[PDB]
């Protein structure tokens, strides 16, 4: 019981640079040394000790590392939304071979998505434009000669 | 009387964020035997965000002790590691690219990756003549005076010209290249370009969009 | 050869003073550590 | 004589730097005690300009 | 109420299975007061692992360590280090599935060496590695507190530098103001000290 | 109540207005904001506008701060600002130095597409468009950029921060309820310290949505609903000032 | 020791009607039921 207080209260918190129980610590020694005989303002105080507190930042031995999620998911989501420009060879600026795209017959998948929202069935609107995005991905691709998609 | 240099290299992650070092020494004392007595000993040296190149780190009392003058300090010389980005100059840092002639003249954006975490697009601003540079402010080594203010990240821009060129092509650079004035051209010069450009965008016979291969 | 300086027989007979500040600080410092230790018993029975 | 000036001019100071040092034990205590007493003078100044700042506002409102 | 260090190996990392171990930690009644993701180097890492300095396992072991980031936690319990102990589990991977199943050791542990955690034996070990990778967090006021030992480091402090910023102190005599005097003696020991060097442009 | 204005309540409440964003664009953005808050290191980024050109290629522009402090009695936020003609790919908007800060703010009419772009101005003088950019936004920050009061808190270290425990405006038809950003909470500055006619407030008692209408910058809308504490703003449209205010009112 | 800092902290009073160690008490007792975001800046925020 009051040991789960006593370890929640020193959790170190990293932007604050310290804990409830060093912060409560030093409150009380400057409380004890300056004996006060006229009111104390707890706020006052405690902004006070917060703007006096020693924090010797020193050079740390590691480098920091980032904690980011992974985004492999949402930049492959991204790479469906406008032409992707064709690279260029760093050998000669010319530009690499190309292939031009294919020649599938998929419905009007945007006036699909419509005629769902409409009738309030089927997915979403947003992802109406995200599906016909994939879907001329998947077409145009001519890797994959496809005839048609749906 | 004499001092025993060392060169210290560091990365430009390092200098950026400031180390904490700890080095080795071989430290020589002389005695009547042949053959002298080596120890090592460990020292801790403090690198802070921003030291220049040339900094030297003196520490009084250690190196090879003879046995009649007490030895003189062993002197550390900071020198930085290649990185394969950036070389530092001065306070900021200089980051040389090659770019190709269309990114220079339509205009593009340059990503480059700095020593901190984090991920620049600069925007080719205008025309980068050859030679040009671009300056992002705020983004090179930080100042070892103040912890927080910081250089000026400069992009020499380095054009990568084509190598070949067809007929066709050259004639539509020179069209490009001595276009009217929009307040001067004809019905039949508007008529034409229009033309042009839904035939170049066209979405299955035109060429503006091409996957590789 | 025959190396009695003051400074240094100054400093070695003023430091026992310094020992003994830094003794009743740190007494300081224990007592108002378990006198928050006694606050936090007091808050979780409040 | 020597030893007055030393006690009077720094001595509360350093026992309670030498306080610090003993409860935090870092790993280089020389520069933690330079550096808490460069920070010692600067939260004693700071503290007054903090007051003031604060009766400042309570007069302006 | 003690507090214990602990640390997951790059194999519950590149799995990504950090969060499952932190959320199994708190449910067994521990406190992460504070934790950090970083990334040994090697030098760090043969410092960290100082007591075995040569055996058979150390090549492998400091060359594993320092194939990815892991995560470094300090664990606070009334009995944390013989509970952490306990929670992970026998050391080998295999004698750990074999013996005492669902412990961290035989779900994410796999291949001997890669137990996917590391903890501190006693609490000596747990107050250096503690202090090794997190050299702000206070704790242990009543090791470091004696007035023998308080004697004994301020020996050992005292003796190199502050004595002589003392004497020049007396030598000098600048302003009778104490706060003069204060700035003096702070720039002479953050020149003179035998633990950093003198820095130069 | 809120932390950070949501991007579809903004689109969804100020629809009206003509603040709309193409639909292709707006999955885009869904997208591509987290993509560009994590590669630049920010805490918050949120769409800030967007603006007109000659072709059909707007500007979307998001702004995004990593900290924000009190600084000789003004609010500053750190803010970076980013700038798309797709909801795809995001560029980056450098500060501009005061001398050509200042010979951008002579430059009128509408901008054109390609951000490539140099105006020559009076020996002749060679901009780009970007500055000029960089400088509508920038005054469009500076005359517009509202919140509600109290909405923000000063903590220790001097730092504005979300006052989680806001309960609401009372009064949301008058001015007085709103206040710029970079005004400080202790002090009692607000949009009615502004000129007289230059806000216009339009509040649904029913639906408890105000709405206020920038009339010095007329694209500027910003909406605060009061039943669920949540308020937004965007500009829409070029950003040239309206000079001849008197006349208009 | 202990027992004088506890006699001494509640005979001081405080700008509220309450002691200091009263006040203290009543505001550890409010962070450890609410179990705030940001704990340590909202005792300065928030409970205070």
């Amino acid at each position: 019981s009051v040991a789960q207080a006593l370890a929640y209260l020193q959790v170190h918190s990293p932007q604050d640079g310290t804990s409830m129980y060093d912060h409560l610590v030093k409150l009380v020694s400057k409380v004890l040394e300056d004996q006060p005989k006229n009111a104390v303002d707890l706020l006052e105080t405690s902004l006070l000790v917060k703007k006096s507190t020693f924090d010797p930042k020193e050079s740390s031995p590691l480098v920091p590392i980032p904690v980011a999620p992974d985004a492999t998911q949402t930049q492959a989501a991204v790479s469906i939304f406008g032409d992707p420009e064709l690279p260029i060879n760093p050998a000669t600026g010319e530009p690499v071979p190309a292939d031009p795209p294919n020649e599938f017959e998929a419905e009007n998948m945007l006036g699909a998505a419509a005629v769902l929202d409409c009738l309030g069935v089927g997915l979403g609107r947003e992802l109406g434009v995200n599906i016909a995005l994939a879907a001329k991905r998947i077409g145009e691709d001519p890797k994959l000669a496809v005839r048609s998609v749906r | 009387g004499k001092n025993k240099v060392y060169p210290l290299e560091l990365t430009l992650e390092e200098i950026f964020h400031g180390c904490l070092k700890k080095v080795a020494h071989k430290r020589k004392v002389l005695l009547f035997s042949g053959e002298y007595v080596e120890e090592e000993r460990q020292l801790t040296v403090d690198v802070k965000p921003g030291l220049p190149t040339g900094t030297r780190f003196v520490f009084e009392g250690e190196g090879n002790k003879t046995p009649k003058k007490e030895p003189g300090p062993v002197v550390f010389v900071l020198k930085p590691k290649p990185h394969p980005r950036f070389v530092r100059r001065g306070s900021d840092l200089v980051h040389k690219v090659t770019l190709p002639l269309h990114h220079a003249l339509i205009g593009t954006t340059l990503d480059i990756r700095t020593l901190d975490d984090r991920d620049l697009k600069v925007p080719i601003s205008d025309i980068m003549r050859p030679g040009s540079s671009l300056t992002v402010p705020g983004e090179g080594m930080p100042l070892p005076a103040t912890p927080s203010a910081r250089g000026n990240l400069v992009i020499e821009i380095d054009l990568l010209f084509p190598t070949h060129l067809t007929e066709t092509q050259k004639m539509l650079l020179r069209s490009a290249f001595f276009l009217p004035p929009p307040t001067e051209q004809n019905e039949e010069t508007k008529k034409a370009l229009r033309d042009y450009e839904a035939a170049f965008k066209h979405d299955l016979k035109g060429w503006a969009t091409v996957f590789k291969r | 050869r025959l190396v009695d300086p003051v400074m240094r027989e100054v400093e070695t007979a003023f430091m026992p003073w310094l020992k003994e500040q830094a003794i009743g600080y740190l007494a300081r410092g224990v007592v108002a550590r378990r006198v928050v230790d006694k606050l936090v018993e007091d808050a979780a029975a409040a | 004589h020597d030893t007055a000036y030393l006690k009077e001019t720094v001595g509360e100071a350093l026992a309670r730097g030498c306080a610090a040092a003993i409860s935090a034990q870092p790993n280089d205590p020389v520069e933690y005690l330079g550096l808490w007493l460069l920070k010692y003078v600067k939260n004693a100044e700071v503290e007054g300009n903090f007051y003031r700042e604060r009766q400042q506002d309570l007069q302006k409102k | 109420l003690e507090k214990t260090f602990a640390l997951i190996k790059p194999d519950a990392v590149r799995a990504g299975k950090a969060q499952e171990i932190m959320q199994l930690i708190e449910l067994n009644g521990f406190t992460i007061i504070a934790k950090q993701k970083l990334q040994l180097t090697r030098a760090r890492a043969e410092e960290f692992y100082g007591e075995h300095k040569g055996k058979e396992f150390f090549p492998k072991l400091v060359n594993f360590m320092t194939s990815g980031p892991i995560w470094a936690l300090v664990l606070a319990k009334p009995g944390a280090i013989l509970a952490w102990r306990a929670l992970m589990g026998p050391t080998n991977v295999f004698k750990a599935r074999a013996e005492q199943p669902k412990c961290l050791r035989a779900l994410y542990g796999t291949d001997g060496t890669q137990n996917a955690t590391h903890g501190s034996d006693s609490p000596i070990s747990a107050a250096r590695e503690i202090k090794f990778f997190f050299p702000t967090l206070s704790g242990d006021p009543t090791i470091y507190a004696e007035p023998t030992a308080a004697a004994e480091y301020i020996t050992k402090r005292i003796q190199p530098a502050l004595a002589k910023a003392l004497a020049a102190l007396a030598r000098e005599k600048p302003s009778a103001d104490k706060f003069e005097a204060i700035t003096f003696v702070a720039g002479y020991l953050l020149q003179n000290n035998p633990n950093k060097p003198k820095v130069l442009m | 109540v809120q932390l950070e204005p949501n991007i579809t309540l903004v689109l969804k409440h100020l629809a009206s207005c003509g603040a709309v964003v193409s639909a292709e664009q707006q999955a885009a953005l869904d997208h591509s904001i987290p993509i560009k808050r994590i590669e630049a290191g920010l805490r918050s980024l949120t769409l800030w506008g967007r603006l007109t050109t000659l072709n059909g290629k707007d500007y979307l522009v998001a702004e995004g701060y990593n900290v924000a402090s009190s600084k000789e009695g003004a609010a500053v936020y750190e803010t970076k600002y980013f700038y798309s003609q797709d909801g795809a790919r995001w560029s980056d908007l450098q500060p501009v130095d005061s001398e050509t800060a200042t010979r951008c703010a002579r430059i009128k009419g509408m901008l054109s597409g390609d951000p490539a772009k140099n105006y020559e101005l009076e020996l002749v003088f060679q901009i780009p468009e970007l500055a000029v950019l960089r400088c509508r936004v920038d005054a469009i920050a500076t005359a517009t950029s509202v919140i509600p009061t109290d909405s923000t808190i000063l903590n220790a270290a001097s730092q504005v921060v979300p006052n989680r425990l806001f309960a609401g405006a009372a009064y949301p038809e008058k001015l007085e309820s709103y206040q710029h950003r970079f005004s400080l909470p202790g002090s009692g500055v607000t949009l009615s310290q502004d000129l007289r006619g230059t806000w216009a407030v339009q509040y649904d008692a029913f639906k408890g949505v105000a709405q206020v209408r920038s009339l010095l910058f007329p694209g500027y809308f910003f909406y605060y609903a009061a039943n669920e504490l949540t308020w937004g703003s965007l500009y829409v449209g070029d950003g040239l000032r309206n000079n001849d205010l008197i006349f208009m009112l | 020791d202990v027992g004088q800092a506890l006699a001494f902290l509640q005979q001081v009073k405080t700008t509220q009607g309450a002691s200091i160690y009263e006040g203290l008490k009543a505001a550890l007792a409010k962070v450890l039921e609410d179990r705030p975001v940001n704990a340590v800046e909202a005792l300065e925020t928030s409970v205070l």
